[PDB]
RNA sequence: AGGAAACUCUGGUGGAGGCUCGUAGCGGUUCUGACGUGCAAAUCGAUCGUCGAAUUUGGGUAUAGGGGCGAAAGACUAAUC
RNA sequence: UAAGGUAGCCAAAUGCCUCGUCAUCUAAUUAGUGACGCGCAUGAAUGGAUUAACGAGAUUCCCACUGUCCCUAUCUACUAU
RNA sequence: AGUCAAGCGUUCAUAGCGACAUUGCUUUUUGAUUCUUCGAUGUCGGCUCUUCCUAUCAUACCGAAGCAGAAUUCGGUAAGCGUUGGAUUGUUCACCCACUAAUAGGGAACGUGAGCUGGGUUUAGACCGUCGUGAGACAGGUUAGUUUUACCCUACUGAUGAAUGUUACCGCAAUAGUAAUUGAACUUAGUACGAGAGGAACAGUUCAUUCGGAUAAUUGGUUUUUGCGGCUGUCUGAUCAGGCAUUGCCGCGAAGCUACCAUCCGCUGGAUUAUGGCUGAACGCCUCUAAGUCAGAAUCCAUGCUAGAACGCGGUGAUUUCU
């Protein structure tokens, strides 16, 4: 017989299997559609995610009744070192797709992006990329046909980047290696572009700019095998349950005589791949930096690091994004940016947004002070100090 | 942004941090902290906790 | 709310279910007011139609004059008492839950309001904000 | 103490009751909890009824199968009625 | 007809029609209570009517209280592993 | 659900209906039957949860009206999306209160008891009424009455994993899934329309409902941080410092987890259905249609999103000597 009474389906049936990903790095499952008239720019960073935080911005939005009124909103912040190219590949499309025919990479490498092809680093010779780099050394023989392999086929191309692990208070000392597509020009001058910058940094403000509408891609945050009841919403059964009431009453009819894909059963929950979009960048922060945390009606010089640091991460004397809300991954993950896919008009992304104040306030409580010099000037001197 | 003081221990409010309490009198309250709202619900003098700017100012400790 | 409305409301977190009682703040010789009914509340399985402040409601008078007991009436609520946050990130709360009698385009059928109510009803209903004193 | 008298009233004393709250004890209401190839062919835990008697109980003794016994449920009569 | 149900009581644990009609209780009540009685099929030791107190008896409402619920979350021990 | 059309509809069979008749469909009614099951298929309702159907209640786009506007009615493509909270009743059903865009109808062994519950029916106890001489009977009423087992196979949810020279990294994408939904306010505008009463719509803006995916800066919750402090009883001769009280209790309590009880986010291109058209014969005229063709729905397919074939694939780095 019939549902008695209608009700929406728990969860969602695109975000399945609820499985564990792949790899800790999530994948740019798709770029931005290139264009053969703006400069060779990249479509993508990776950064970590070291917390949240909060900002006061004076809202303008002409026809809200907080107009021109402050308000206060979570923002997330990425430590993004600048990233290092080490490396490009082209992809020519096949009827099965697009495929890569060559990879050619740069002729030092760095100890941290080559960690990344050994997995007992102790005890080993080292010996990675050296017969490469004595493919180097020559005039251009064989890098440079392989380049113009690259220019004469292979209508996409993307660039091998590493993250400067090193620069971060992370203990990994094991860069991530990824791949970043150009969106500008040519395929000469994509290539061209690569190669002058092999063994060379890219910042995050040669990509990204403040109040640009980003997507956030990474790896949520893990919480292992989950009942039915959280792992998809479910209602709780009654108090007088026997054999328990975190559980789904019915896994089916008799007939189909199959428990079906579509009933919400316990699993993994956590640690899959998410894609988050519209994300407004609020500040490009440099590390080459003081007042970082500081704006133009704060002006006190404080970065934007808490007090006592961030919690489980450290500190940010990086360059780094702060961008409004919150981003799927935990702290300390390995985060890619990306650029819209799709300009967004909305009266929303277009909205230009200037800083009021930056909270500085310590995360590991309910910090009262912004800076030291503020928590010294309202408690005056204490026995610690003489 | 106005940074408003605790209404029980005087404490600095910075801008989405800590509560505020409307009474039947129309007297509003600010706490920074569950801390100071529960003291406050408890109805202790602040003047008796050792730690409040009242506190202090009633000793003359840094004063 | 709904017909009486002028402007929207931003949400403010739900802390009035149905069968909640709270205290009637005008002078309509009511006591308290029953809340049997939320305008403008969506429609989900077991969900319980909540109200917060600023909303119109569907009450009943408990308690107070018998000329308005045992018949429904719309209600205003301008005290919550459960912690809401606004868009400056303050939370705030009162210390009862209080609506008053209205008509079901806003006019109230008392005169006058006692106690504080929120600004968040205030702006929704005028003739609320009129015969309010304090308005927070 | 009051009253003409009949007798009434107040304060104590006393310690009655198949009285009452509540232990040990006896029982076994509810969770229709635990267990339910159990610790257990009836238990465990909490919540409960009663707790000076028409009480509880040992030993001895009597009643034996169409019979016994039964404050009566077709209950019990050696996990058997 | 032997006598034709008296005193009482009632949609009662007893009333088919029936969720009987009226009133009250609620925003709304096949429930509850108070009334009415041509009562399928109430009724006097087949005991009738009433009844203070008592009740691990059945039922309705009110106050208080609460994760029973809106709407779930978190923690501990022993499992499960 | 049709066909016909005597009449109703002021006038007018067919805007909407529609008698006397007649043709069907369905298996969500109740019957009829007795094919399977009596060496047992756990049997009413509710809770919970998923999917399916369309005979569409709402929402999208349209056609018709005895459609001036507003409201409403009939019908089409449409099952994409949603279809509530309660009083009484064991109820299915029902009847009211109220919200809503709407509170449409059904199936899945009359879905679902090794998922729950046990209120009801349907053992044994007991009461009343009627019947019976009686034991007893009653789809008459009432009350009390044990709801067992998965560790096996498959299915499903997750998790590994041999063999593809080894090992590592970066990738592609066949296939499968897919998601967003609805309303209000301002403005349009007291404008169009209408004698008046009344009274819209497109675009735009701000919010909100339902759902979903994350996240923990803040707020709230949680406390074995047994972290700090306090309190009772007892013990260590007292003090200090502690033990026990099945975590002794109380207040605060970071971190972590977590909440529409907190915050953020939830894309745009094509092909079409209904329908309206263009050109244009058949039928020298006319005609959206026969050839051809245009625009077009919450539709479908892509973009996007989620997994990645463990017998689908590509590129790349290093590839062992005194086993
Ligand atoms: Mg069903
Ligand atoms: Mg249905
Ligand atoms: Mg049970
Ligand atoms: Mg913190
Ligand atoms: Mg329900
Ligand atoms: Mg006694
Ligand atoms: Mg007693
Ligand atoms: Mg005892
Ligand atoms: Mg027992
Ligand atoms: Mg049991
Ligand atoms: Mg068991
Ligand atoms: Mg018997
Ligand atoms: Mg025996
Ligand atoms: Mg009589
Ligand atoms: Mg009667
Ligand atoms: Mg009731
Ligand atoms: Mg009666
Ligand atoms: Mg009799
Ligand atoms: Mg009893
Ligand atoms: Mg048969
Ligand atoms: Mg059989
Ligand atoms: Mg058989
Ligand atoms: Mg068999
Ligand atoms: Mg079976
Ligand atoms: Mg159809
Ligand atoms: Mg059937
Ligand atoms: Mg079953
Ligand atoms: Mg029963
Ligand atoms: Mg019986
Ligand atoms: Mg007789
Ligand atoms: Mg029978
Ligand atoms: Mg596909
Ligand atoms: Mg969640
Ligand atoms: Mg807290
Ligand atoms: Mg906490
Ligand atoms: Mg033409």
């Amino acid at each position: 017989s019939h549902r008695k009474y209608e009700a929406p389906r728990h969860g969602h049936l695109g975000f399945l299997p609820r499985k564990r990903a792949a790899s800790i790095r999530a994948r740019v499952k798709a770029f931005p559609k290139d264009d053969r008239s703006k400069p060779v720019a990249l479509t993508s960073f990776l950064g970590y995610k070291a917390g949240m935080t909060t900002i006061v911005r004076d809202l303008d939005r002409p026809g809200s009744k907080f107009h021109k009124r402050e308000v206060v909103e979570a923002v997330t912040v990425v430590d993004t070192p600048p990233v290092v190219v080490v490396g490009v590949v082209g992809y020519v499309e096949t009827p099965r797709g697009l495929r890569s025919l060559t990879t050619v990479w740069a002729e030092h490498l760095s100890d941290e992006v080559k960690r990344r092809f050994y997995k007992n680093w102790y005890k080993s010779k080292k010996k990675a990329f050296t017969k490469y780099s004595a493919k180097y050394a020559q005039d251009g023989a064989g890098i440079e046909r392989e380049l113009a392999r690259i220019k004469k086929y292979a209508s996409v191309v993307r660039v091998l980047v590493h993250t400067q692990i090193r620069k971060t208070p992370l203990a990994q000392k094991k860069a991530h290696l990824a791949e970043i597509q150009l969106n500008g020009g040519s395929i000469s001058e994509k290539v061209d572009w690569a190669r002058e910058h092999f063994e060379k940094t890219v910042a995050v403000d040669s990509v990204f700019e403040q109040n640009e509408m980003i997507d956030a891609i990474a790896v949520t945050k893990g919480h292992g095998f989950e009942g039915v009841t959280h792992r998809w919403g479910t209602k709780k059964l009654p108090r007088k349950t026997h054999r328990g009431l975190r559980k789904v009453a019915c896994i089916g009819a008799w007939h189909p005589a199959h428990v079906m894909w579509s009933v919400a059963r316990a699993g993994q929950r956590g640690y899959h791949s998410r894609t988050s979009i519209n994300h407004k960048i609020y500040r490009v922060g440099k590390g080459d930096d003081e007042a970082n945390g500081a704006t133009s009606f704060d002006r006190t010089k404080k970065t934007i690091t808490p007090m006592g640091g961030f919690v489980h991460y450290g500190e940010i004397k990086n360059d780094f994004i702060m961008v409004k809300g919150c981003i799927p991954g935990n702290r300390k993950r390995i985060v890619t940016l990306r650029k819209s896919l799709y300009t967004n008009t909305s009266r929303k992304a277009l909205e230009e947004v200037s800083l009021k104040w930056i909270d500085t306030a310590s995360k590991f409580g309910k910090g009262r002070f912004q800076t030291p010099a503020e928590k010294h000037a309202f408690m005056g001197t204490l026995k610690k100090d003489l | 942004m106005k940074v408003e003081i605790d209404s029980f221990s005087g404490a600095k409010i910075y801008p989405g941090r800590g509560t505020l309490f409307v009474r039947g009198d129309s007297k509003i309250f600010r706490f920074q902290n569950s801390k100071s709202a529960s003291l406050f619900k408890q109805r202790k003098n602040p003047r008796r906790i050792a730690w409040t700017v009242l506190f202090r100012k009633h000793h003359k400790k840094g004063i | 709310s709904g017909n009486g409305a002028q402007g929207t409301k931003f949400r403010i977190s739900l802390g009035l279910p149905v069968g909640a009682i709270m205290n009637c703040a005008d002078n309509s010789g009511a006591r308290n007011l029953y809340i049997i009914a939320v305008k403008g509340s969506g429609s989900r399985l077991n969900r319980l139609p909540a109200a917060s402040l600023g909303d119109m409601v569907m009450a009943t008078v408990k308690k107070g004059k018998p000329e308005l007991r045992k018949k429904v009436m719309p209600a205003i609520v301008v005290r919550q008492a459960k912690s809401w946050r606004r868009r400056d990130g303050v939370f705030l709360y009162f210390e009862d839950n209080a609506g008053v009698i209205a008509n079901p385009k806003g006019e109230m059928k008392g005169s006058a309001i006692t106690g504080p109510v929120g600004k968040e009803c205030a702006d929704l209903w005028p003739r609320v904000a009129s015969n309010s004193g304090v308005v927070v």
